[PDB]
């Protein structure tokens, strides 16, 4: 799985148990797992079990989540965006 | 009836702390 | 009615072995 | 195609016909094909046709299903989860 | 893309457009295209554009579509399945 | 309200007879 | 994510935010990602963050996205396409 | 009601050219 700071899936609204899509800026890997919470404030950021393979520590990564809706809906949707820097700082925006 | 899939939400440039190769969850 | 649809983890087999490797299965 | 004794199905919740997605402990592999109902009783997980390419006889996996349903669902959905030891020993909890 | 002799769509119900997963016995590559009609009859597999980087002419293949339904029906779903041997020879069954 | 992805067909071990790079439709 | 004028979102039916995966005639590579909107007119196609791993100015792609309808629906769908040439130069046909 | 749902290309851009690759994009 990936485990996530719990403040983080707030900030992109992304579920415990969701699929998820994580992007390797580093490696340029790009792989399918499902998000886990971690605990709120640690900044945490944990590639478990066959996951472990395609990131390591210090990567730098995007992780997205997908939803779906009708069209008439997805013309105004919408998405959660939490941007970081430095040791996974999130931004003034939340 | 036409169903679009949409980016929901995004993590833009975290860093990984930890990678558990031997993970029980 | 125009319900946002999310894609969430069922179940899964956790650390289950594989017993059998058939290429040329039928 | 991968092959999966009904009882471990059962215990995960996985439909015969069901998209799974393999995840390939052992040598990082990552891949997507359905499930075929083996024997109950049998403990056989079998990788048959091109998946044969991505795992072996031995390699640890995991093997998961996916679903959808709206966000208020999603947000108290508990996956089934069977944990593996040994001969494919099934247990309910790590 | 990846064109198709219409007797072979007709037989499997993968539809003009329709998304299928592609898995490469001969290479243990897997992708995602769409299907295109061939003449009904010329028993052709063609692999058009980026595709052809991921199968050679001879290469044997599994060509699959999915659909979703709601967990009651999906319990009772019987796929669409066509058997092949030789040249594009569709066994008896259709 | 529980949506599954199920297997609705496939042509099993077809073979491969041309492979067209520059295909333009 | 792959940013990409609005003129050509337009043509295929794309939205901005929505999901889209990504052919690359050039080197193979499959990937998917989401679309943002580039300036109408720009003739603009921008691979940014890990995506530049997988694809390089002057790289020959197809940007394909995919939406889900009943099979009734499915049997007649027309999908939306653009032929491109030259600079981006974009055509109703081949 | 429990309609069957397809999976259908709703439309591409056909051999459009890369134009600017951005690692580091904000």
């Amino acid at each position: 799985s990936c485990a996530i700071d719990q403040d983080f899936l707030d900030a992109a609204g992304i579920l415990e148990n969701e699929a998820i899509d994580i992007w390797n800026v580093t490696n340029g890997k790009r792989f399918s797992t499902y998000a886990i919470a971690a605990e709120r404030g640690s900044r945490i950021i944990s590639v478990n079990g066959a996951a472990a393979h395609c990131a390591s520590v210090g990567d730098i990564v995007i992780i997205a989540s997908f939803v779906t809706m009708p069209d008439e809906e997805a013309r105004t949707w919408r998405p959660n965006v939490a941007y970081f820097e430095g040791d996974n700082e999130m931004k003034r925006t939340a | 009836s036409m169903i679009r899939t949409m980016l929901q939400g995004k993590l833009h440039r975290v860093k990984v702390t930890h990678a558990d190769l031997h993970y029980e969850g």
